[PDB]
């Protein structure tokens, strides 16, 4: 089994040792079995499926973020809110509006 | 004569309610100078709002004092002034600016003054 | 005067005065009844003399001694008032008893930080 | 003056002193909660820096605008300030340190540029006339990263658009429960933190879709992570500064009570003596 | 026994004492104003059964008598440092 | 206290106002005329009523909002009229 | 004798400026006592810095006080003192420290003493 940590900048969502997971990557679905290959990718917003060691299956919603893998240690760097270049550009304009005031 | 029996509960509980608010305001008022309203709490902010507007609604223009003031004198009946103070006590019509409670006399004229400004 | 007799027999004696403030006030009331002009904060003009007449008899002699333990009340909590100010000229030690130390259950309830002796 | 009003002043100051003692106790407790929220912010940034180190310092090193080094022709600062007073000099000391460096670069002809967190720094730099393009205010004691995204997106946007060449964050550091210091640290271009390894050979990542887009998202998320860490440390530094300020206020209030009571007691005694002199000299 | 205003007894005693030219003291109260209220209130007592039996010449034997007193005083502005309070 | 009781009004001159540049140092808040506007020409009567009441209440706002170190829009407008008439 | 007609406007205006600043510093001492100086407004800190400099520049060495201070004494002409106080109030000396103004005859001597720290 592998040590998984799901974290965000404000709080650490989940951690522990895990038998496997299913995750929606940027390009498609991915399953992390024991000792999976090294990996880096962005992950899409939605539920991800955890099966903790001793088989305790669970759902975690994530608003997105980055996945990394290496055989002994794996982590997900989750975002808190839906991230979009257009939405962030809208926030950037919003930020300027305050400056004028 | 401010006895529950004679004045009836209507008047007595209204009066004691006003008195209890205005004492709470006086306790806050000193440390408000140190804290502003910034470090005061939300429980305080409603009470001070009610207290100041109640303390404005206690003012009245007098037929004698029109000489000093130019505004006509007002007369207000007992039932009406109970209805107005209980109206801020329960109705809590903080919709209206603080000067809308001041020197108006009746409850109807207080809302009408806010309707005008 | 009873303690002076036990001293003259050669003993060491304790004299307890249940309130020294009430001696001062009794001297004020008598002085006002006699019609003498008041002094200071309305006390008698003889205040320091009448305290001295009491406190100077309480000493260690070559035959024996009288030690005294005197309860003190401070008017208005004011240590500047003439009755405290006159009394503290004569005290050597000062024992403070505390409600807090009693609350701890510690007995005797002496306060070690405000009690003092010269 | 008049002993009945002096006694009124004494009661007012005594009431004031109790409330400041209460505020000291609360500020210490809030400092504790905000330093627990501080430790939870470390792991995300630490592991993201290890991944950035693996790509950047491995053999598969790339060129990217945030990794490349250039001469400063305009400069940017993110600046964190409180929304609340009573913090003592925490804001002012930080703003003085900022004003020195902002002067030093602009003497080199560099136009400075500012983004403000918290309304105290907004009001100060509006009075100073500093060049502010973005702000967020009223986060209070519950900061969130999703509020910070606006002003950092503006500064990031100006950095890769070449309108900024170095970007700092300006913040206090919660070095201790008892002591804190104002700091200015460069977050872009990326600092050359050594982060040296060879274990990248043994597990090397499958870049999906592509390496460069992933690296840009890591750099952007990393900057957001460092800004949020700075904000949470400055919030814990505020609570510790308010705690020590309220301690000093409570002691200065008690020391003023002991002087007003000497004035009151002296006026008490004098009023008795004067009235009884008028009475006794009034008869006969 | 309830004395409704011991403050108004001290004021009445002050009046009548000044009209008799007796020397004044603090707040113009006469010198013996403590002895006025002191001898009043120390009559409020519980007395043991041997006092009652001796007083009543044995007509009552087991009981203890008492008189409890609730004097009222009025302070000005909450000042308790005034002479009479 | 006797002459205050006899007279029809009071002009109070204060040394804290006289020392802060406010000469003549009449304190608006504690000075009163018991006849008031009935002894004014009517033009002055209009203008006078606004001025006295605005000054005395401005004094409360200035103390309150300085130590609070604070702003609100109508209060700000009131305060910098009150300073300009002062 | 402190009248515009008797002493001229520049003297009168400098004296009223010194009083106005020093009075305003007295109004700030209660908040400074309770909360300290960091809670003052950013120009209230400037008033306090000028008032303390003015307080120290009123001090002067006397020829009869050499037995006490040991410092040599000073005579200051009227023209020279009003120029000094006017310059502090305009802030042309707002970069010297307080200690530079203590026991100096003329403003020159304050800038010279600030060179010696």
């Amino acid at each position: 089994t592998y040590h998984l940590d799901v974290v965000s900048a404000e709080q650490q969502m989940f951690s522990g040792l895990v038998e496997k997971i299913q995750v929606t990557g940027s390009e498609g679905e991915l399953g992390i079995y024991p000792g999976h290959a090294p990996l880096l990718t962005a992950i899409k917003p939605g539920m991800i499926r955890i099966v903790k060691q001793h088989g305790h299956e669970e759902f975690i919603y994530l608003s997105g973020g980055i996945l990394e893998v290496q055989p002994g240690n794996v982590t997900v760097l989750a975002d808190t809110a839906i991230r979009g270049q257009d939405l962030d550009e809208a926030r950037a304009m919003e930020a300027k509006r305050k400056a004028e005031e | 004569q401010l006895d529950p029996l004679v004045v009836g509960q209507e008047h007595y509980d209204t009066a004691r309610g006003v008195q209890s608010i205005l004492q709470r305001y006086q306790e806050l008022k000193d440390i408000i100078a140190i804290l502003g309203m910034d470090e005061l709490s939300e429980e305080d902010k409603l009470v001070v709002a009610r207290a100041r507007k109640i303390q404005r609604f206690l003012s009245q223009p007098f037929f004698v004092a029109e000489v000093f003031t130019g505004s006509p004198g007002k007369y207000v009946s007992l039932k009406d002034t109970i209805r107005g103070f209980k109206g801020i006590m329960e109705g809590e019509y903080d919709h209206l600016p603080e000067q809308a409670f001041y020197m108006v006399g009746s409850i109807e004229e207080a809302v009408e003054k806010a309707k005008k400004l | 005067t009873m303690a002076e007799k036990f001293r003259d027999e050669g003993r060491d004696v304790l004299l307890f005065v249940d309130n020294i403030y009430r001696y001062t006030l009794a001297g004020t009331e008598v002085s006002a009844l006699l019609g003498r002009m008041p002094s200071a904060v309305g006390y008698q003009p003889t205040l320091a003399e009448e305290m001295g007449v009491l406190q100077e008899r309480i000493t260690s002699t070559k035959t024996g001694s009288i030690t005294s333990v005197q309860a003190v009340y401070v008017p208005a909590d004011d240590l500047t008032d003439p009755s405290p100010a006159t009394t503290f000229a004569h005290l050597d030690a000062t024992v403070v008893l505390s409600r807090q130390i009693a609350s701890l259950g510690i007995y005797p309830a002496v306060d070690p930080l405000d009690s003092t002796s010269r | 003056a008049g002993a009945k009003d002096i006694r009124s002043k004494i009661a007012s100051v005594q009431n004031t002193q109790k409330i400041t003692k209460a505020m000291e106790m609360v500020a210490a407790s809030k400092m504790r909660k905000s330093q627990d929220r501080m430790a939870a912010s470390r792991p995300y940034a630490e592991t993201m820096r290890k991944v950035i180190g693996h790509l950047a310092h491995g053999n598969l090193e790339y060129k990217h605008p945030y990794l490349e080094d250039r001469d400063v022709k305009r400069v940017g600062y993110l600046v964190v300030s409180t929304d609340r007073g009573l913090a003592g000099g925490l804001n002012i000391n930080l703003f003085k340190k900022l004003l020195a460096e902002m002067k030093t670069w602009t003497d080199k002809g560099v136009q400075a540029d500012l983004a403000m967190i918290g309304s105290k720094g907004v009001s100060f730099f509006n009075s100073v006339g500093g060049n502010v393009v973005a702000q967020v205010t009223g986060m209070g004691d519950n900061p969130s990263l999703s509020e910070l995204i606006g002003p950092v997106k503006v500064m990031l946007q100006a950095y890769d658009e070449g309108r900024l060449d170095k970007l700092y964050i300006v913040s206090n550091k919660f070095i201790n429960t008892m002591s804190q210091v104002p700091t200015i640290s460069q977050l872009l271009p990326l600092p050359a933190s050594d982060d040296d390894d060879l274990k990248h050979k043994s597990w090397d990542y499958l870049y999906e879709p592509d390496p460069k887009a992933l690296l840009d998202t890591l750099l952007r998320r990393y900057v957001e992570s460092q800004v949020y860490q700075g904000v949470v440390e400055n919030l814990a530094s505020e609570q510790a500064a308010r705690m020590v300020a309220m301690k000093a206020a409570t002691d200065n209030g008690g020391s003023l009570i002991k002087e007003l009571q000497l004035v009151y007691n002296k006026a008490r005694q004098a009023s008795i003596t004067q009235e009884l002199t008028e009475i006794v000299s009034g008869a006969a | 026994i309830i004395y409704d205003d011991l403050s108004k007894q001290a004021v009445a005693y002050r009046q009548i004492s000044l009209l008799l030219r007796r020397p004044p003291g603090r707040e113009a109260f006469p010198g013996d104003v403590f002895y006025l209220h002191s001898r009043l209130l120390e009559r409020a007592a519980r007395v043991n059964a041997e006092y009652v039996e001796a007083f009543t010449k044995g007509e009552v034997k087991g009981k203890t008598g008492s008189l409890t007193a609730l004097p009222i005083i009025e302070t000005q502005a909450g000042d308790v440092s005034a002479f009479v309070p | 206290t006797n002459v205050i009781s006899i007279t029809d009004g009071q002009i109070f001159l204060e040394t804290n106002l006289f020392n802060a540049g406010i000469r003549p140092a009449v304190n608006p808040g504690i000075s009163v005329s018991r006849v008031g506007g009935a002894a004014q020409t009517k033009i002055m009567k209009k203008l006078s009523g606004g001025i006295r009441t605005a000054l005395a209440q401005y004094r409360e706002l200035a103390a309150f909002s300085q130590f609070a170190s604070d702003l609100d829009d109508a209060t700000r407008k009131q305060l910098d009229h009150g300073q300009k008439v002062t």
